[PDB]
């Protein structure tokens, strides 16, 4: 029925969040890296031509 | 001199092909430098955010 109030008289443990000294987070990774499908396609065309269509 | 013309034009195929290969080498190398710069920027962000964390330790500590 009654409630214990010492934990209220103090900082009741394990309630919401407790912090230490966490550091060095580093945020996140990256969304891949600049992709070059366009240039790869174009250079493939260039080599194909320079080999077979450039006798 | 048909052979001379063929040799001169063959030099053009050589000029364009090595020129194009070099364009890819320079563009590909620059991109790697930019990626390394991004990595260094990430490291700097991590360091400054750690400094912000350390200041937080003392700040919230005083509040408590």
């Amino acid at each position: 029925m009654s409630k214990i109030e010492s934990a209220l008289q103090a900082a009741q443990p394990g309630l919401s969040r407790l912090r230490g000294g966490a550091g060095g987070m580093g945020y996140r990774a990256a969304t891949t890296q600049a992709e070059q499908p366009r240039s790869s396609l174009l250079d493939t065309i260039g080599r194909f031509a320079k080999a077979g269509a450039d006798m | 001199g048909q052979n001379a013309q063929a040799k001169m034009i063959a030099a053009q195929t050589a000029a364009g092909r090595r020129q194009a290969m070099e364009i890819m080498r320079q563009t590909n190398i620059q991109n790697a430098d930019l990626s390394l710069q991004a990595r260094s920027k990430l490291e700097e962000a991590s360091a400054e955010l750690t400094s912000q964390n350390m200041q937080k330790v003392q700040a919230i500590g005083s509040i408590r």
